[PDB]
RNA sequence: GCAUGUGGUUUAAUUCGAAGCAACGCGAAGAACCUUACCAGGCCUUGACAUGCUAGGGAACCCGGGUGAAAGCCUGGGGUGCCC
RNA sequence: AACCCCCGCCGUUAGUUGCCAGCGGUUCGGCCGGGCACUCUAACGGGACUGCCCGCGAAAGCGGGAGGAAGGAGGGGACGACGUCUGGUCAGCAUGGCCCUUACGGCCUGGGCGACACACGUGCUACAAUGCCCACUACAAAGCGAUGCCACCCGGCAACGGGGAGCUAAUCGCAAAAAGGUGGGCCCAGUUCGGAUUGGGGUCUGCAACCCGACCCCAUGAAGCCGGAAUCGCUAGUAAUCGCGGAUCAG
């Protein structure tokens, strides 16, 4: 029924964040298809270590978009409020779908 | 090297016939890795050879190799004031390369228009005693002898 | 046979053989076998005389080719010459006209390399 | 060719499409 | 070159000095800094000064110098040789 | 009845199914040749089968995604390989010192910075 | 100039980012631009308070500016008087929900950037170059750190010949990832010029 | 960074073509990532302090 | 042969720096104006920018014309909030 | 040196937008029911230690093997010691100092960094038959995209223009992978090799393509038949060869 999409930066909070959520959609009246690991995306930046001329010496950075997605089957009115009284991870961005 | 001798590359034995020599030749035809070409280059030379001098194309190969395999070579070197071209005997494997090496190198220096053709001819022509293949073999056994004048500087 | 004022390569394919004129390339050719419907695959030596003329008129009359075209082109620049413009001053001095760099390289347009002495 | 424009691979090389490289 | 789906191009301030001195049947030397513009057949017979870096250059406009831009008749640098 | 093996090699993955019957091979629907045409390493994929006497003993249902047909054929082969220990955990004796049970741990190394293509560097006269 | 920054090495290995958000392609560009104003004003002022590590966690247009600092009552004033002056001067720059806290630097020698500062100060202060750096380190294995090291690096003492100096002690092992070390870049200013300074401290293997 | 030349790129221009970015942090528009509004010197310099979230140091 | 840097010449200017390997498709992971430090012209003088001081007028501000290559300058009008 | 990441085997949590071995239906398209087996998908753990054997050896080690996906560090990355070359940049920024401050500072349009008797340094495509070309035919990984990616439809030989469905992106799109495969055309030729430099015709981005752009079509079809002395790279999935992608950025 109601689907969530977590898009963050860690692999830590993003797993933590989504496993607090995964407990109060079991106790509160819902069967659930578990925590879902998704097609992470990488944006990398290759850059000249040097101020000036020394080109062929280069540094490497990767910004890792981490995608999580959990499905709630049978969403109660014992539920929906239990997950707006669970909200607490800091670097995460949550979103809420429903078809 | 400078830490030990290499073990030498253990090839896939031939897919069709089965000789490990057949392998190293196919690779030694091959350019730029395009190996599914040189496999056909080979296996059309066996259609020509089995059908132009009707015996086992595989046996001619074995022989077309024995006949270009040199036995002495000029392993050059230096004293302290000038350097001498020098007679030297040859390794077992060193043959097997220069064999196939030269077999090819001739086939490309052959004049015909076709690929597996200039292999087929320079495979009979090797296992005869003529063609550019054997000419060079008997040429660095010839510079083994017409240069025997310093077989005391040999190593 | 003969067309445009030139004897085309006998023994050779039709399509190739027409490139060998100063009015025709790869395309304008195989489209004149479209528009005169003779098998492009066959040779210039195996035609009919019937199938000769039929390509002769179309090829000659329609396009501008041969002597007339290098003539037009060797004039069309002769144009850009006296104009006073940028491009004409180049066709004169034999420097590239299409703006390419000219420090290094740019050979086929200048001739060969006439060598001097640095310092 | 490859530096050649009016051809198969020579388009592909440039990246382009033309009468000599279709869009299917 | 210049899109036909979007017609020719000329700068306004420059065309202004042309079809006012056209509309008064006179001819004077114009001084403008556009080169970026396409000469048109309603300028033919005008005395027009175009700029290269430092100098306004004498370019009286005849016939078949039609669709060519202005900057083709006003060399930008100076090259006679190396010694 | 079906015996299955896990076949993988160099950014290409292959799935094997060994039923008792003929020796027909469907690789993504198509026959063994209508998918591995004028290609020679092709018929080599079956090697791990013929060192225990069974080409004609089993059928072949196949699936592959990724890599090129060589890197698939290595995986196909490594699939018929693994597949035979699920039938005979005794065939293991025959096809390890014969070498057919191993992931070709070989892999297209990373392109490096400063080096045209990882290992290759730039030419320089006037050294 | 051969080696690498210690912090920028353990990026989520034995350290952590200061600004810890999320962001889209639209937002990250602007959003961050903001933090580098937040951290330009915040710094410029708070200097003589001894400011250390500046967190800026983020939710839906709620900024969360925490602040570690030597001396929490020079951020404060008397009562709660001067902290308010700023707490809005930030919502004056953001245009939103500045939650500007305070957190004392408990032990001050056991946090690098401070250590760096007081020294770079002491150089601005026209002190004994060597002894500055010696005592610098001194106090660090006196407060109880695993390793210490300070790198004075200018035209030192007023000399025309630019050199460099330093000392250290204990474990300094920046090739062990699993060793937590804090870097302190300072940057004294004296009549003869500008004399960057460094300071590394080991606390422990984890 | 000629001061006034951060400003010739801050304000909006006569025509939209002249829209070249620059660094917020130093004013070098020579190599700038329109995702950081920052250049390569900066991006490291900063990333080396962990002041850009999720910007890890890369390796594979 | 073309592409790109570079040396040397040339230029009103062809802005800069890189200098044996360890400068030379290197600063440029994007020069038509922009970038732009360069040159030729038309210009601005508390200045495209900061925190202000003093004298005098002005709410901020927004719309139009004239001259012009654009800038720039001369100039018409709409406006007159906030604090005590 | 290890602890971090990537790749190699495998187990735990997971079944969407991915996956299809069995069963049901099937517009034959994993299309739908149903399933999450396996592939994949990211997070955490397991595993390799000279542990086992014969030999060599005071020992550390070494050589050959058994088992194992991996064997002696398994392959690859990040990782650069006290110091030197007064090496590099006041042209990212930072700053001592000398220096201008109705001028080197500031704004502007145009011109310039691209000029060309030459020379080197780097690379691209060639000089072709293991090939060129036109069709039909398969098999990739990685990354980007709601101010953009643009499936199809129509117009045009085409670039592209018009219309317009989907996509906060495993769901939609760039997307054609290319060398390979099938079938046929070329037959040693300055050539259907090669694709310069030119003549003309158009499309697009853009206030604006003369300096000074890219792309389309037509015609032009240059040098070069594998390269002097000298000299460069690479020890295995490397070298070579073939295609895809991203950053920068209207182009
Ligand atoms: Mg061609
Ligand atoms: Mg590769
Ligand atoms: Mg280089
Ligand atoms: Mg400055
Ligand atoms: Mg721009
Ligand atoms: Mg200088
Ligand atoms: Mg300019
Ligand atoms: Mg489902
Ligand atoms: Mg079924
Ligand atoms: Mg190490
Ligand atoms: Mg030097
Ligand atoms: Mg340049
Ligand atoms: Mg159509
Ligand atoms: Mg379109
Ligand atoms: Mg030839
Ligand atoms: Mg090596
Ligand atoms: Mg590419
Ligand atoms: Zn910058």
């Amino acid at each position: 029924k109601i689907r969530i999409k977590l898009r963050g930066f860690d692999h830590k909070t993003l797993d933590a964040s989504a496993q607090k959520i995964v407990e109060a959609a079991r106790r509160s009246g819902a069967q659930v298809s578990g925590p879902i690991p998704l097609p992470t995306r990488v944006r990398r930046f290759t850059v000249i270590r040097g101020p000036f001329k020394h080109k062929d010496s280069r540094e490497h950075f990767e910004l890792r978009t981490h995608n999580r997605l959990v499905d709630i089957i049978n969403p109660n009115r014992k539920t929906i409020e239990q997950l707006m009284t669970l909200d607490l991870p800091t670097g995460v961005e949550i979103e809420i779908k429903t078809v | 090297a400078r830490r030990r001798r290499a073990e030498v590359r253990q090839l896939q034995p031939d897919l069709v016939y089965g000789d490990v020599l057949v392998t190293a030749f196919i690779n030694k035809i091959m350019r730029d890795g395009k190996k599914n070409l040189a496999a056909r280059i080979f296996y059309d030379a066996c259609k020509i050879i089995q059908e132009k001098t009707g015996q086992e194309p595989l046996k001619v190969f074995k022989q077309a190799v024995e006949n270009v395999k040199p036995r002495m070579e000029v392993r050059s070197r230096r004293v302290g004031g000038a350097n001498y071209q020098v007679p030297m005997e040859v390794s077992p494997r060193r043959q097997q390369s220069l064999a196939l090496r030269w077999l090819v190198q001739a086939a490309n220096q052959r004049p015909e228009r076709r690929a597996a053709v200039r292999i087929a001819h320079e495979l009979m022509d090797a296992a005869e005693g003529k063609g550019g293949a054997v000419k060079k073999k008997e040429d660095v056994e010839r510079m083994a002898e017409a240069n025997r004048a310093y077989a005391h500087y040999r190593w | 046979a003969r067309i445009a004022g030139v004897e085309i390569p006998r023994n050779k394919r039709v399509d190739v053989a027409l490139t060998y004129i100063y009015g025709i390339g790869k395309a304008r050719a195989k489209e004149a076998l479209e528009k005169t419907g003779i098998n492009p695959a066959t040779r210039v030596k195996d035609l009919t005389e019937a199938e000769v003329v039929r390509l002769r008129e179309y090829v000659e009359n329609t396009w501008k080719l041969e002597g007339e075209l290098r003539a037009e082109v060797a004039a069309n620049i002769k144009r850009l010459m006296d104009i006073g413009c940028y491009r004409g001053l180049r066709h004169r001095r034999g420097l590239p006209v299409r703006g390419q760099r000219t420090r290094t390289n740019a050979r086929t347009r200048k001739g060969p390399r006439k060598t001097v002495a640095g310092k | 060719g490859k530096g050649d424009r009016r051809t198969r691979r020579g388009k592909i090389w440039r990246g382009t499409y033309g009468k000599y490289r279709p869009r299917k | 070159p210049r899109s036909l789906k979007k017609g020719v191009f000329v700068d306004d301030h420059l065309l202004e000095k042309v079809l006012e001195l056209n509309a008064k049947g006179e001819k004077r030397l114009i001084k403008t800094w556009s080169r970026r513009s396409t000469i048109v057949p309603e300028m033919v017979g005008h005395t027009i000064a175009v700029y290269n870096g430092k100098q306004h250059v004498p370019v009286y406009i005849t016939e078949n110098m039609v669709g060519h831009k202005l900057g083709e008749f006003a060399p930008t640098r100076t090259y006679r040789g190396h010694g | 009845e079906q015996y299955y093996g896990t076949g993988r090699r160099k950014e290409a993955v292959a799935r094997v199914f060994l039923r008792p019957g003929n020796g027909k091979v469907t690789v993504n629907g198509q026959d063994f040749n209508e998918y591995f045409q004028g290609l020679v390493r092709a018929v080599a994929a079956l090697e791990p089968l013929r060192a225990v006497d069974a080409l004609g003993h089993f059928d072949a249902y196949i699936t592959v995604r990724g890599g090129g047909k060589s890197g698939q054929i290595d995986a196909i082969k490594l699939g018929i390989a693994r597949a035979l220990v699920q039938y005979n955990p005794d065939y293991r004796a025959k096809l390890k010192p014969l070498g057919f049970l191993t992931r070709d741990a070989r892999v297209v190394e990373r392109k490096k910075y400063g080096k045209h293509k990882a290992r290759r560097a730039p030419q320089y006269s006037k050294r | 100039g051969n080696k690498i920054h210690p912090i920028g090495f353990r990026l989520g290995i034995t350290r952590d980012w200061e600004s810890r958000w999320y962001a889209g392609k639209k937002q990250y560009r602007h959003l961050l631009l903001e933090d580098q104003r937040i951290r330009g004003l915040l710094e410029k002022e708070l200097y003589s308070a001894g400011l250390a590590r500046v967190d800026i966690e983020r939710a839906a247009d709620n900024v969360a500016v925490t602040v570690h600092v030597a001396k929490p009552g020079v951020v404060i004033g008397r009562g709660g008087e001067r902290i308010r002056v700023l707490r809005e001067e930030l919502a004056k720059l953001t245009g939103k929900n500045v939650a500007l806290n305070v957190q004392e630097v408990q032990n001050p020698n056991l946090s690098a950037p401070l250590v760096a500062q007081r020294v770079a100060e002491q150089i601005e202060r026209r002190f004994a170059v060597r002894r500055a750096i010696k005592q610098a380190v001194q106090r660090v294995m006196e407060s109880g750190a695993k390793g210490a090291k300070v790198i004075v690096s200018g035209r030192i003492g007023g000399a025309e010949q630019a050199r460099t100096e330093w000392a250290a002690q204990g474990r300094v092992p920046l090739h062990t990832l699993r060793a937590n070390i804090d870097y302190g870049f300072a940057l004294a200013r004296t009549t003869y010029g500008v004399l960057g300074v460094k300071a590394y401290i080991f606390l422990g293997e984890v | 960074a000629r001061k006034a030349l951060i400003e010739k790129a801050k304000r909006t221009p006569k025509f939209k073509v002249r829209a070249y970015t620059r660094c917020v942090r130093c004013g070098r528009a020579r190599s700038v990532y329109r995702f950081f509004g920052l250049c390569r010197i900066c991006l490291r310099e900063l990333a080396h302090k962990g002041q850009l979230p999720g910007v890890r140091k890369a390796s594979w």
